[PDB]
């Protein structure tokens, strides 16, 4: 489809973020169902130990942050794009 | 050629003796067993002071 | 509640991405932000300044909550010193 793009590219990016959130939710639910979410214990990050359940929670938090960041990108475009 | 050679080599011997003094001393000069994140914070404070050579390098301390 | 496991394994310590360790994260930004505040504040009008206070208070509460979460993340039985 891409030669210069169509008129809904911002919406495509937004819905890509939406599907990212949906897939993260599906993965967390999958882990809960298969009992691997309970087995999630820790991993080594930056020299500090983090529970991977917390890691996935932060993944979802910063995915929502990306969504709202695209919202701010739409609302106040010049500074955010700079 | 022996006379000038020894006069040339004596300061060289002095400096090289100093160098391997430094090396042997370093081989026994201990390093503190501290966590990486504390040193990272200290380097961040240095960088706040506008200090170069404050680079952070992930290395694994031995127990 | 979702990212808390059914049984889980108990280990000390955690830092969220918002409270990303080292002052060079959000904290230095906050400090510089206050330093910028104090210059504009005297000439800013009453309502503008006020709104700056409420936003600043929200920011500060978020940060102190980050610190509280980091603290509660630690499980101390031999880690009382740290």
């Amino acid at each position: 489809e891409e030669a210069a793009g169509f008129s809904n590219t911002s919406l495509i990016l937004l819905h890509q973020l939406e599907d990212k959130m949906k897939a993260h939710s599906f993965f967390v639910d999958f882990l809960h169902q298969v009992g691997l979410f309970s087995r999630l214990s820790t991993c080594q990050t930056k020299g500090m130990l983090v529970a991977t359940r917390l890691l996935l929670s932060e993944h979802a938090e910063k995915l929502s942050a990306a969504i709202v960041l695209k919202n701010h990108h739409a609302k106040l475009p010049v500074l955010v794009n700079s | 050629q022996l006379l000038h050679s020894q006069q040339e080599l004596i300061p060289r011997a002095a400096q090289l003796l100093l160098s391997y003094y430094m090396i042997r001393w370093g081989s026994q000069c201990l390093a503190c067993a501290v966590p990486v994140d504390l040193l990272e914070s200290n380097l961040q404070h240095l960088s706040v002071l506008e200090l170069s050579d404050s680079q952070v390098e992930k290395r694994r301390y031995t127990s | 509640s979702l990212y808390k496991n059914e049984s889980g394994i108990q280990e000390p310590e955690h830092v969220p991405w918002t409270a990303s360790s080292g002052t060079a994260g959000i904290r230095s930004v906050v400090t510089r932000q206050h330093g910028i505040i104090l210059k504009v504040y005297p000439q800013a009008d009453s309502g503008l300044r006020t709104i700056l206070i409420e936003q600043l208070a929200a920011l500060l509460n978020y940060l102190l909550d980050d610190y509280v979460t980091q603290l509660k993340s630690i499980d101390k039985l031999a880690n009382e010193e740290r």
